[PDB]
RNA sequence: CACCACGAGGCGCUGUCUACGAGUCGGGUUGUUUGGGAAUGCAGCCCAAAUCGGGCGGUGAAUUCCGUCCAAGGCUAAAU
RNA sequence: GCGACCCCAGGUCAGGCGGGACUACCCGCUGAGUUUAAGCAUAUCAAUAAGCGGAGGAAAAGAAACUUACAAGGAUUCCCCUAGUAACGGCGAGCGAACCGGGAACAGCCCAGCCUUAGAAUCGGGCGGCUCCGCCGUUCGAAUUGUAGUCUGGAGAAGCGU
């Protein structure tokens, strides 16, 4: 070693040499599961090529909960709020998942709402040809059904906007820097405050 | 055995960025209407019309 | 590029470049970073000082999610605010724009630069620095908390 | 509605009743082979409990092993290697009591499949177990959707592949999330997808 | 608590009208059927106490609790268990006084 | 071309019930292993559970809450 | 002496099953040292080589006794990132994951236990038929120390309505 320059911390020291792992193969992947996909959509014909309606659900953690992104399967109270029998909802095209708890009521409520727009979307063959049953769809609707290619209803996020608006004197004299530090000295002396409440 | 035998691992591949490549492929587009270059490159054009 | 390799410009010379008296020997000083301490103690000195030892506490399991906390300087927040929002400001002096730093993925909003000159802000974000604050309000805008 | 009974009482082993039986069951197990089949299970529920079905193509055998550690079978206990490998003693086998007894019965009874196995009786220097072998051949068992799985010629000595219940606790899989995540889908398999330098074609 | 809306002190975070999470069988996992517990006390009564359940109930008969509370731990193993163990025998010792 | 809803599912209600895996979990100790650090998993030996309970919440311990799941039985295509 | 059961013994009894072979990938066990540390013992080499076994066309894993602490995600597997990071380490040499986030693919289920008792409704073998990978009839046997059916926590039983 010498000159300046950063410290090696290479880690090759084992028989990596035969645990390498090449590339080539990356446009036959790419080709295969195309052909994959193309198979998959003849065979699921008229049913859309983008899979089963997932639901709107939050990131996880302080980082992403802000975003909103698509979940595994929808809530057995999204479902019942929606009046969609959970072992009915698989075979029509949406997805169900048992585990997830509902905490507020805003994500229930956007869940419900899609639920509503894709039955509304939603176009129901018979089983039979000749036998309409209660969740059938009309023959004028069957006739004018087709396979939809990309996804049916994106998942987007409201762009943010930037408006105008009138500075009362209320926000002009509002200390924000002072508010912070307050609730944060409060949540350190919480204990202490508690402590001696009770000491008293 | 060869000195340093060759490995399937070598950096075949090279990824050029975007713009340069959009850059270069103007540059050939712009230089295929030169007539001089056209010529310069081997093409036969003395009877193309323009 | 082989042909451009300076060891072609050696072929016929001998050492190879090496030298005749010093050689080029397979590990003369050790592995890697071996000697840190004995024999290549100058250069870790001199160049690398810090390198041994330990300080601090540790932290089992740190994630690094809870410690996100995107910082944006007040003379940024203007760059925020797309041109014709920013023409209606301009033209009106009785409303200010209202920025949600936090959409454009900014949690805390710090206090480097200034603002354009008698523009009125308000800024909601996460946290401000009192820097900042105090020019927000001398602006004549406002700060408004969220989460 | 017997079957609660029975479970409660196996859960009370340090009773006179269980002691006596136990006590009793252990003497005979010492005089007979190490493995030797049991014309019907005597545990009823826990077999229940394992898969166990009272029907033709269902076998029980009993198993019984030695206890203790695995003492470093080299000769004079002499070892080649630096001290930390010197240990001769005090080493422990990676597999349960309960996982040799079941592949003593899978080498053993190679034309069975293996089902599952419970915990009977031990002393000092033996323990016991039952294991629960199908009879894969059987029509009986071959037309039972329940169980015809193991048929399948994938599901060949389970046993001998840590696939079975007993299999499934020394691999480290009776657990998920952080405390174990490196079992999955195998400690050797995590390794090696660990350990590989992916170099891709635009790097 | 619903969340202040602030991003430090108590109750802090995003602002959202929580939910009471809606009801699921797995609320009743500790608890089992009646006729469990009926089998449970007629094994009991069939099958005894172990050695040292009768060893920490004798040392509850004389008034050594924390001896038996200590006893309790190192055959149990933990400090919850322990305690749990010398509550059922010390209701075990009221039943039998009564 | 015959297409039969006894029965079984779907939905709503209930001052009733609501059964869930043991020498297993867990604990002590020893050896090994792991990034897992008062001990990550595994294994031997010793102790050895519970049902308004049990496991986990990356610093051991006691107290009071809170969050989240339900082990010790089993099967399962695809992406690799 | 007869009979019932239990455990066991002998059958070239009637009909079935198993051993062994291959190595690129896959699953389980066992297990070094060369080497690096400019010496060397912990460490490293390596949870690797060698050794002993077990499968398939993939294997293994798989439907939370999970991740997290969020406005919360939701079986398993793989790719990118996390990250040469948290951590580990004669804290030396070195070693080194996971969650979130973005993608590929997606699929969920079966049992044990209280619950036929107006009758084991279950299953195997022989024999005889049939539209013969199975169905029907008859006869022996298995099984009550429990085969069918319902139930599996996401529920469910029972009762009443649609
Ligand atoms: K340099
Ligand atoms: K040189
Ligand atoms: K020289
Ligand atoms: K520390
Ligand atoms: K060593
Ligand atoms: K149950
Ligand atoms: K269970
Ligand atoms: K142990
Ligand atoms: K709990
Ligand atoms: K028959
Ligand atoms: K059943
Ligand atoms: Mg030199
Ligand atoms: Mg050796
Ligand atoms: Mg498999
Ligand atoms: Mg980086
Ligand atoms: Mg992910
Ligand atoms: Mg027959």
């Amino acid at each position: 070693m010498k000159h300046n320059n950063v410290i090696p911390n290479g880690h090759f020291k084992k028989h990596w040499q035969n645990y390498v792992r090449t590339w080539f193969n990356q446009p036959a992947r790419k080709t295969r599961r195309r052909a994959a996909r193309q198979q998959k959509a003849v065979k699921i014909f008229p049913r859309p090529t983008a899979g089963s309606l997932r639901p709107i659900v939050h990131g996880q953690t302080l980082k992403y909960n802000m975003k909103v992104r698509a979940g595994r399967g929808f809530s057995l109270e999204e479902l019942k709020a929606a009046g969609i029998p959970k072992k009915l909802a698989p075979t029509i095209g949406i997805a169900v998942d048992h585990r997830r708890r509902n905490r507020s009521l805003e994500g229930l409520q956007t869940n419900v709402q899609r639920l509503k727009t894709y039955k509304a979307k939603l176009v129901i063959f018979p089983r039979r040809a000749k036998k309409v049953k209660a969740g059938d769809s009309s023959a004028e609707e069957l006739a004018t059904a087709t396979q939809v290619q990309g996804s049916y209803m994106p998942i987007t996020r409201e762009q943010p906007a930037v408006d105008l608006v009138k500075v009362t004197d209320e926000m002009k004299s509002f200390n924000a820097y002072g508010k912070l530090r307050i609730e944060r000295t409060n949540a350190r002396h919480i204990g202490a405050r508690l402590k001696r409440a009770a000491e008293a | 055995r060869m000195f340093a035998p060759t490995k399937i691992w070598r950096r075949w591949h090279r990824k050029i960025p975007v713009n340069q490549k959009r850059y270069a492929v103007a540059s050939a587009i712009a230089a295929s209407a030169v007539p001089s270059l056209v010529l310069a490159r081997g093409h036969r054009i003395e009877s193309v019309p323009e | 590029t082989t042909r451009f390799k300076k060891n072609r410009k050696k072929r016929g010379h001998v050492s190879a470049g090496h030298g005749r008296v010093g050689k080029h020997r397979k590990h003369p000083g050790g592995r890697g970073n071996a000697g840190g301490m004995h024999h290549h103690r100058i250069l870790f000195d001199k160049y690398h000082p810090g390198y041994f030892g330990k300080v601090g506490m540790r932290y089992f399991h740190k994630l690094r999610n809870k410690f996100h906390c995107p910082t944006i300087n007040i003379d940024n927040l203007w760059s925020l605010v797309p041109q014709e929002v920013k023409d209606k400001a301009k033209s009106s002096n009785a409303t200010a724009p209202f920025i949600d730093v936090t959409q454009y993925g900014y949690f805390k909003v710090l206090g480097k630069g200034v603002l354009p000159q008698n523009q009125a802000v308000v800024v909601k974000a996460k946290l401000i620095s009192k820097n900042a604050e105090k020019k927000i309000k001398e602006a004549g805008g406002a700060v408004v908390l969220t989460a | 509605g017997a079957y609660t009974y029975v479970s409660e009482l196996w859960r009370k082993k340090q009773s006179d009743v269980m002691r006596f039986l136990q006590r009793v069951r252990c003497w005979e197990y010492r005089q007979l082979p190490s493995i030797v089949r049991v014309t019907r299970p005597t545990r009823p529920d826990k077999a229940r409990r394992l898969g166990y079905k009272a029907k033709q193509g269902y076998v029980v055998y009993r198993v019984r092993v030695k206890r203790g550690g695995r003492k470093r079978p080299v000769p004079k206990g002499i070892v080649y290697g630096k001290p930390t490998n010197q240990g001769v003693t005090q080493l422990k086998f990676q597999r349960s009591k309960r996982s040799v007894a079941e592949e003593r019965a899978g080498r053993k009874l190679g034309g069975l499949k293996v089902l599952n196995s419970y915990w009977i009786n031990e002393d000092s220097t033996y323990k016991y177990y039952e294991v629960i072998l199908v009879d894969a051949a059987h029509a009986a068992i071959r037309n039972d959707p329940r169980i015809n799985w193991i048929c399948n010629p994938v599901h060949k000595h389970r046993e001998l592949r840590g696939l079975t219940s007993a299999g499934k606790k020394y691999r480290g899989l009776r657990g998920k999330g952080h405390l174990y995540h490196k079992n999955r889908p195998s400690r050797r398999g995590t390794w090696k997808r660990n350990q590989t330098l992916s170099l891709r074609r635009y790097r | 608590q619903p969340n202040t809306g602030l991003s430090v002190g108590l109750n802090k975070g995003h602002v959202v009208t929580k939910k009471e999470l809606a009801p699921r069988p797995s609320d009743r996992k500790g608890k089992t059927s009646k006729r469990v517990h009926f089998v449970r006390s007629l094994i009991r009564e069939v099958a005894g106490f172990a050695p040292y359940e009768k060893r920490i109930t004798e040392l509850l008969k004389v008034g050594k609790d924390k001896r038996a509370l200590k006893v309790a731990k190192r055959k149990l193993g933990t400090h919850k268990r322990a305690k749990k163990k010398r509550e059922e025998m010390s209701n075990a010792l009221r039943k039998m006084r009564a």
